[PDB]
């Protein structure tokens, strides 16, 4: 399956998807730090057997 | 049986120029008064100056405004060697419009009462056609020292625009204290000294008012050896 | 078989600091070893510090 860019990523906390817009890319002039988020994209995965 | 210097004559030579003496010194005290002096004052004043800016269609630094002849990154390090005393408040807020052509000097900042401008003829930046038009919202603190725009951070608490370009501010209104001890002579005495403290601030704080405040941040000081607590 | 690609600046505005390497004009290094108050430094008779 293909990966996507939606803006949406699993249990990420609300301070990390401040920056962002509703359609992923990060903002124009955002003062982004360490470790923050730049482009949310989530790729397809199964086969989990935990 | 000791003598305490008084303060004397405070010799004006211009608006940044300032000479103040201290005629009555015992042998011995000049160069220990002195430097303890000029220790403190290029140190610890408190003073104040330019913390955050905000232009009206500008997201950051690195842009260039349309109009205007200087990237926004020269408008910041223009604006950071800005004079300005306030009297009644502890911070303001600043306003500044204009429009034409000609060059934006930091006199057309809007009047108020408390915030007293001191260099009128500063200039900030240029503006070279005729329907430009720059609006910003200079901020003004107190302090002392300096804080540069990344560790004033740490206490950023939810900055939420994007448009608060940030400026480092070194609040202090001294930048050179020479000072020299020389003969004094009372009517009728051996050997007194006169301290001369050559100072120059930016136009901001009194002469006098800054011994009386470098002195009480040293006399406040003592306390804990003359009451050696063990 | 790539999608969608998305490039991203940043602009970090670095200051001077202990560890820099100035150097001269006639091969003169050197490491940056503090960075001293405005006055221990040695003034000169008019208070212009080095």
């Amino acid at each position: 399956g293909p990966e996507e860019i939606t803006a949406d990523i699993p249990n990420v906390g609300e301070a990390a998807l401040s920056k962002l817009d509703e359609s992923g890319i990060v903002y124009i002039g955002a003062e982004v730090t360490g470790g923050d988020i730049l482009v949310g994209k989530v790729t397809p995965k199964g086969e989990t057997q935990l | 049986e000791f003598l305490k210097p008084r303060l004397v004559d405070i010799e004006q030579v211009s608006s940044t120029h300032a000479k103040v003496t201290l005629e009555p010194l015992e042998r011995g005290f000049g160069h220990t008064l002195g430097n303890a002096l000029r220790r403190i004052l290029l140190s610890s004043m408190p003073g104040c100056a330019v913390t955050e800016v905000e232009i009206d269609g500008v997201l950051h630094e690195y842009s260039t405004k349309e109009g205007v002849q200087e990237d926004i990154l020269e408008i910041l390090l223009n604006l950071k060697g800005l004079a300005v005393r306030v009297q009644g408040k502890d911070e303001v807020i600043l306003t500044l419009n204009k429009s034409g052509i000609g060059p934006v000097t930091a006199a057309d900042i809007t009047h108020d009462g408390d915030v007293e401008i001191v260099k009128p003829q500063h200039v900030i930046c240029h503006l070279t056609d005729e329907n430009a038009s720059i609006s910003m919202r200079i901020k003004v603190q107190r302090g002392r020292g300096y804080v540069p725009a990344s560790t004033r951070i740490h206490s950023e608490e939810d900055e939420r625009p994007i448009g608060r370009l940030l400026v480092d501010a070194c609040y202090s209104p001294v930048e050179r204290i020479a000072y020299n001890v020389e003969a004094a002579r009372v009517e009728q005495r051996t050997d007194l000294d006169k301290l001369v403290i050559e100072m120059e601030t930016n136009g901001t704080i009194d002469p006098e008012e800054a011994i009386r405040r470098a002195a009480t941040i040293l006399a406040e000081q003592l306390e804990a050896f003359v009451d050696l607590r063990d | 078989g790539v999608l969608k690609i998305v490039k991203v600046y940043l602009a970090v505005k670095r200051r001077i600091q202990p560890g820099d390497k100035m150097a001269g004009r006639h091969g003169n290094k050197g490491v940056i070893s503090k960075i001293n108050p405005i006055e221990d430094m040695p003034y000169d008779e008019n208070g212009t510090p080095v």
